[PDB]
RNA sequence: CCCGCGGUGCAUUAGCUAGUUGGUGAGGUAACGGCUCACCAAGGCCACGAUGCAUAGCCGACCUGAGAGGGUGAUCGGCCA
RNA sequence: CCCUGACGGUAUCUAACCAGAAAGCCACGGCUAACUACGUGCCAGCAGCCGCGGUAAUACGUAGGUGGCAAGCGUUGUCCGGAUUUAUUGGGCGUAAAGCGAGCGCAGGCGGUUUCUUAAGUCUGAUGUGAAAGCCCCCGGCUCAACCGGGGAGGGUCAUUGG
């Protein structure tokens, strides 16, 4: 059950978002795979950066997101690039 | 030495030792007495009072007890100030500070901090021999 | 018994400079030589000349005083000793003297000054430092 | 804390002024206390390294945790000398900045309008004194209430005004033109004795 | 296959057991905090089909999988013979 | 040879010390002083002088110590190279240092190096702490000095050739 | 699961081993193997420190020092019990 | 399109009023910055090391003054430095501590000159790896700073393969 999930990386109450690739039985700030870009709650119109091109590669081995990551995700438009991948061929 | 006889037995060097070695205590209560707990004071309870003289060439009369220790070693500390409230049977508080007037003593007590009480006199350095602040 | 020519070799031209006089002969050898015309073209030496009868030797080492008989090598010294030898990395070499002085390091392209190995990037076995 | 004391008592104990010129030094220029007029013998080379550390830390009114910080980051630039370094860090805080661009006479006064929430830099308002003023950066005084009577009047009276320092007494601007020089800045008390005073801290 | 063990060389010590032979391969490595360099060794046991290689050789040997308690390396071959 | 003692120079104590001398009766007293000279732009000499009280004595040591003086190469605010220099049980090592770095370097060995204008360099005693015997191996330290110019004079090339 | 190399005191601690070291076969396990059996032999480890006794979870790291080093393994992450 | 805040009416911003509520601890004979009075009289007491105290004590106890730091200031305990005082870097053995009373010798350590070869040590190139957070370098965000984030270097006595 590999994950797309968030990690927290704030200080107190100004909370920040590394976007990892996790097995699902680690805690949510312990060990991970490897780490795919960048999230940002604050700054009003929220920072995305990611790759992009490890996301897709991930998500055609079986990785799953979580709901958040879902709609970060497709707000980049990866959601659809993986549709146009998988069921066309 | 040729560089041959260092690594057939190398260099060691001399061990140090504290000079208030009854600060480092262990119980006497279920087994034994565990030395790692390195203390900054320890207390006790006054087993005999009184007064001594000091060496060559001072003169006085210098003020101490002797005192039984939570881990159960007896030492004797100087109690220092001008006048004090001990007597027997009352528990105290020793920190570390060897005393040049005679042999066997390497404790003070602290005044003001259990049974003991400050001097009360002073104006000056109050926060030794444990005075508060006086409006005068 | 003898154990390091090179400390011998060295030992006999800070000997002979010491008292300051004009002359020294030695048992010949390729490291020896080789070394002799390092000193000899960096300006300690006045010259070198090569004899040789039925053992190994010889060679004869002029030396070099100043203008008021002063001297123009003022130590030497071994650094590589056999009971502790010392090899140096190409980033490792080193600078006697703040360049006042030199070094003399063998590799694997000959026996050589520090200038000439941290030039050409390599390292090796220290001989001497002479300044 | 920061300091309230006679400050001038300050100045008869380091043997330099301190205010401006303004001379606190002008009768009985000897120390303070019963031993002022009786001086007494030599004074060590520890007595003086630590004179000069003093003379430095109470110009600018500092403490002494916060002078040492300072003198431990110009350590790393690494371009020019440690001491000059030191000096021109000192002179790139707020205070200094209200100081020589000519709003307040003293420099209590400028912490004050600092810390009390007067000034500007670049248009945002910035209220404390520690702050490190950057080359070209125009500070001004609060163009809200900017009508007080003792910045109005210390603008008229410019004792000094600096050959790094520019200035507009209409819109009340002030700015770096660049970095100053220790041949413009104190070239009295040192930057040496204050190096060596931190090699054995 | 691709994937490629460990290979050695050494002197053969013992021949005792039946099929089995103890192999010490030797190096010099230095002291931690003086310079020189000292000699180290340790030894090995290696298989053997036969019983073939006796004291003296100078043998190459190559890693196994467990085979015994203590024993890891076959015999690879000899490459210079004692007499 | 001898610098001639014509200059501007500023001297300094670096010691003093009572020292007796027991008699029929009772006890003699003297003052020994341990004084420096220099001008701070490298020249530098030490000298001692004793005498019944301690203006006459560091007098008559001024005397002395400017009938030394020693020469001080020096490249930019800062020594050559590396010396070590010992006499009787003092040891010093003095290194070139960095620019604006200061003096470190202990009491001795301090003054000595401050008249004679040296800014940066750092110093250690491996040794004893007799004022007399540091400055003697300072000043013995300072003679082994080496200019780039000679260097390049004594053997057959130029500078830029060895540097 | 197997292997190379690396990090502690004591020689006023020198001998330790009898499933012990190797072979044949049989059983057994995800899996190779004395892992466990029956038989056959007499081997294995040690001054390059075996064995015993005392103390200790290990590391990224942290403090100090010009460096080489020395002293710790609390907050936080990894492995173990 | 529509729908959800424990913290919490929290941070923050604006208006009025008032210098009004908010400074202490250690030291001052030499090391080591900062001195005069009075009390007491080898007593009462002080000390990290030197050492003070028996009638004019800058060393004890108070007062006035002065110095260092400051919402803290001193004291005890533990560790590294200073300590080249275990010395690879970096010490020594005639008299200061220190050459076994002398030989013979197994293991070990170190070894004369030279031609060809090898490549174990030695030197060097390329590839993999040495997690994240830390120390460090550049850049950026909280009114500044502690703190927070992005991109790098560094760290092996490491492995493989080619000179």
């Amino acid at each position: 059950a590999v994950k797309i999930r968030l990690k927290r990386m704030g200080s107190k109450k100004s909370p920040f978002y590394r976007i990892v690739v996790a097995d699902s039985r680690s805690p949510r700030d312990g060990r991970f795979i490897e780490t795919v870009g960048t999230y940002n709650p604050l700054k009003d119109p929220a920072e995305v950066v990611l790759k992009e091109d490890l996301v897709l590669d991930w998500l055609s081995k079986g990785a799953q997101p979580s709901d958040t990551v879902r709609n970060i995700l497709s707000k980049e438009g990866v959601m659809k690039k993986h549709h146009e991948a998988k069921n066309v061929k | 030495p040729t560089i041959n006889q260092l690594v057939r037995k190398p260099r060691k060097s001399k061990v140090e030792k504290s000079d208030s070695p009854a600060l480092n205590k262990g119980y006497n209560s279920f087994k034994k007495t565990q030395t790692n707990v390195n203390s900054p004071q320890k207390r006790g309870v006054c087993t005999r009072v009184g007064t001594m003289t000091p060496k060559k060439p001072n003169s006085a009369l210098r003020k101490y007890a002797r005192v039984r220790l939570s881990n159960l070693i007896e030492v004797t500390a100087y109690i220092p100030g001008i006048g004090h409230n001990l007597q027997e049977h009352s528990v105290v508080l020793l920190r570390g500070g060897r005393v040049k007037d005679l042999p066997g003593v390497r404790y003070h007590i602290v005044r003001g901090a259990l049974d003991t009480a400050g001097v009360n006199d002073r104006k000056q350095s109050r926060s030794k021999y444990g005075t508060k602040r006086p409006k005068a | 018994v003898m154990t390091d020519p090179i400390a011998d070799f060295l030992t006999r031209i800070r000997n002979a400079n010491m008292v300051k006089h004009e002359t020294l002969e030695v048992p010949a050898s390729k490291i020896k030589r080789d070394i002799a015309e390092i000193l000899k073209r960096e300006g300690f030496i006045r010259d070198v000349e090569y004899i040789e009868d039925d053992k190994q030797g010889v060679i004869r080492v002029f030396l070099k005083y100043g203008k008021n008989e002063e001297r123009v090598i003022t130590n030497l010294k071994r650094i590589s000793k056999p009971g502790l030898r010392a090899y140096v990395k190409a980033d490792e070499v080193p600078k006697v003297l703040n360049g006042l002085g030199i070094a003399i390091i063998s590799t694997s392209e000959g026996v050589i000054t520090d200038k000439e190995a941290r030039a050409k990037n390599i390292g090796g076995e220290v001989i001497a430092y002479v300044w | 804390s920061r300091y309230t004391g006679p400050s001038w008592k300050v100045s008869r104990r380091l043997g330099i002024s301190l205010s401006g010129t303004g001379k606190e030094l002008a009768r009985r220029p000897y120390k303070p206390g019963q031993h002022g007029p009786n001086s007494r013998g030599k004074v060590s080379e520890y007595g003086m390294q630590l004179t000069e550390k003093q003379k430095l830390r109470h110009m600018y009114g500092m403490n002494e945790r916060q002078f040492r910080t300072l003198f431990i980051k110009a350590s790393k630039i690494k371009e020019g000398k440690h001491g000059v370094n030191f000096m021109v860090l000192l002179e790139q805080r707020l205070d200094n900045v209200v100081y020589r661009l000519g709003l307040a006479t003293t420099r209590r006064q400028a912490r004050q309008l600092v810390n009390h929430g007067h000034i500007t830099v670049d248009g945002k308002r910035v209220d404390i004194p520690s702050y490190h003023v950057e080359v070209g950066q125009v500070i001004g005084v609060r163009e809200k209430s900017q009508n007080i009577s003792t910045i109005k009047e210390a603008v008229e009276a410019t004792v000094g005004r600096p050959a790094f320092v520019s200035f507009d007494t209409e819109k009340l601007e002030g700015s770096f033109t660049r970095l100053p020089e220790r041949d413009e800045l104190y070239p009295e008390i040192d930057e040496a004795l204050v190096v060596e005073y931190y090699n054995q801290k | 296959e691709r994937n490629q063990r460990k290979v050695y060389q050494g002197r053969v010590v013992s021949d005792k057991m039946d099929k089995t032979i103890t192999v010490v391969v030797e190096t010099k490595k230095n002291h931690p905090i003086y310079g020189k360099r000292m000699k180290y060794s340790k030894k090995y046991k290696a298989h053997d089909e036969n019983n073939t290689a006796k004291v003296g050789d100078i043998v190459k040997i190559m890693e196994t999988r467990p085979l015994s308690a203590t024993k890891r390396f076959r015999l690879l071959e000899v490459v210079e013979e004692a007499v | 040879y001898i610098d001639p003692k014509h200059l501007e120079l500023e001297d300094r104590v670096v010691a003093i010390n009572r020292v007796t001398k027991v008699v029929k009766g009772g006890r003699r007293l003297r003052f020994a002083a341990l004084v420096v000279v220099g001008d701070k732009n490298g020249h530098v000499g030490f000298g001692t002088g004793k005498a019944q009280e301690v203006p006459e004595a560091i007098r008559k040591a001024i005397e002395d110590a400017k009938k030394n003086l020693v020469e001080v190469p020096m490249v930019g605010s800062t020594i050559p190279h590396e010396v070590i220099g010992v006499f009787g049980g003092g040891r010093i090592l003095m290194k070139p240092a960095v620019e604006g770095s200061g003096v470190a370097a202990g009491g001795p060995v301090r003054a000595v190096l401050e008249l004679a204008g040296v800014a940066d360099i750092t110093s250690k005693s491996l040794g004893s702490n007799t004022p007399i015997n540091v400055v003697r191996a300072t000043v013995e330290g300072l003679k082994q000095l080496k200019r780039a110019e000679e260097v390049a004079a004594l053997r057959g090339k130029s500078v830029e050739e060895i540097i």
